[PDB]
């Protein structure tokens, strides 16, 4: 799943 | 000066829900993701999910999908986690833990959730005095029996410079907890000087003293 | 999920020794952006976890330089140099590179110290408990090392197994010893049928059992 902490947005 | 203050422990029935809080102070609440972590008694840590307080975005460990819901209230600088459909497996300490480039740089003190049908029960407090000497120290104790849920705190009115205390972890016994505490003081001071254990059980809001008698 | 496997499960170490804890991941922890989000936490008894190391080798503010993190890819190591008694607790590795973030299972750091014999004390049931119909006989075995200890109860010289509960403290960061309670719970009428109550401890520090007894007829 999208890594919110790294990407900042999902 | 960052502090995360979590709400108090809760005893809840199987099948119910519970909502706990994490109150942030000492920084700008919206600046950093807030994580939540589960720790079952004697087990490892598990990551539940993360919320961005800036905009409410969330990301969950699929193990807790449909179990845990993360929210924030920006105006009160508070993060919340709501657990639903509680089972005994949900009994655990739950931490909030704040991001700082690193994932969990600051941790709350945890919220203890107990999922059980048993009712709140204050402890019986019993004095432990030696039986029927010539030594220079004497060990006394208090037995704290038959309470629910955890926890209790036992304190002693002995001289700090001349006494030593041990607190033993509680065990379950017939659906209720039992623990004990020992104190050692100089024999020259006892029984002449009173020794009393004070037992606090926050869940029942009781604070009971027991005087130690020969 | 990415599995984080820590070894050893328990790590005994002397003061001033160096401790080494291994963490291996089931797949590379190097993120596509080039960073390795591998962290180390310490949870001391009764406390919340605390961050020690982030991005493999970076010490969080206030963590002294005797804690060092190393490794890469799937294999990582935490080395704690010049161990101090207050270092005891459970160390966890952690990866944030892959969702769901996952923790290692923990490594319990134990402080090694010189053998210490237990101070044993035995207590009869209180009159207050007896009025309620119960009777707990309590033995405290305090400030001993090593942790392994076996307690045997006797009533009038006969071994009594049923009704015994034993509780160890965690290791004490001040003197690195352990303590434990052993409690025998009987009914009042059962308790009042017998004379002598004995708790008997087998421990490294004694070639013979360490005996503590009281007799209801010595009052």
């Amino acid at each position: 799943a999208c890594n919110l902490i790294v990407e900042g947005h999902c | 000066e960052v502090q995360l203050q979590q709400s108090g422990p809760v005893l809840v029935k199987p099948g119910a829900s519970v909502k706990m809080s994490c109150k942030a102070s000492g920084y700008t609440f919206t600046d950093y993701y807030m994580n939540w972590v589960k720790q079952s008694h004697g087990k490892s840590l598990e990551w539940i999910g993360v919320i961005n307080p800036y905009n409410g975005d969330t990301s969950y460990n699929q193990k807790f999908k449909g179990k845990a819901t993360l929210t924030v209230d920006k105006s009160s600088s508070t993060a919340y986690m709501e657990l639903n459909s509680l089972t005994s497996e949900d009994s655990a300490v739950y931490y909030c833990a704040r991001y700082y480039g690193s994932w969990f740089a600051y941790w709350g003190q945890g919220t203890l959730i107990t999922v059980s049908t048993a009712k709140t029960t204050p402890p019986s407090v019993y004095p432990l005095a030696p039986g029927c000497a010539t030594g220079s120290s004497v060990t006394l104790g208090c037995l704290v029996k038959g309470y629910f849920p955890e926890s209790v705190t036992v304190t002693w009115n002995s001289g700090s410079l001349s006494s030593s205390v041990h607190t033993f972890p509680a065990l379950l016994q017939s659906g209720l907890y039992t623990m004990s505490s020992s104190v050692t003081v100089p024999s020259s001071t006892w029984p002449s000087q009173t020794v009393t254990c004070s037992v606090a059980h926050p869940a029942s809001s009781t604070t009971v003293d027991k005087k130690l008698e020969p | 999920d990415v599995l984080m496997t820590q070894t050893p499960l328990s790590l005994p170490v002397s003061l001033g020794d160096q401790a080494s804890i291994s963490c291996r991941s089931s797949q590379s922890i190097v993120h596509s952006n080039g960073n390795t989000y591998l962290e180390w936490y310490l949870q001391k008894p009764g406390q919340s976890p605390k961050l020690l190391i982030y991005k493999v080798s970076n010490r969080f503010s206030g963590v002294p330089d005797r804690f060092s993190g190393s490794g890469s890819g799937t294999d990582f190591t935490l080395k704690i140099s010049r161990v101090e008694a207050e270092d005891l607790g459970v160390y966890y590795c952690f990866q944030g590179s892959h969702v769901p973030y996952t923790f290692g299972g923990g490594t319990k750091l134990e402080i090694k110290r010189a053998d210490a014999a237990p101070t044993v004390s035995i207590f009869p049931p209180s009159s207050e408990q007896l009025t309620s119909g119960g009777a707990s006989v309590v033995c405290f075995l305090n400030n001993f090392y090593p942790k392994d200890i076996n307690v045997k109860w006797k009533i009038d010289g006969s071994e009594r197994q049923n009704g015994v509960l034993n509780s160890w403290t965690d290791q004490d960061s001040k003197d690195s010893t352990y303590s434990m309670s052993s409690t025998l719970t009987l009914t009042k009428d059962e308790y009042e049928r017998h004379n002598s109550y004995t708790c008997e401890a087998t421990h490294k520090t004694s070639t013979s059992p360490i005996v503590k007894s009281f007799n209801r007829n010595e009052c």
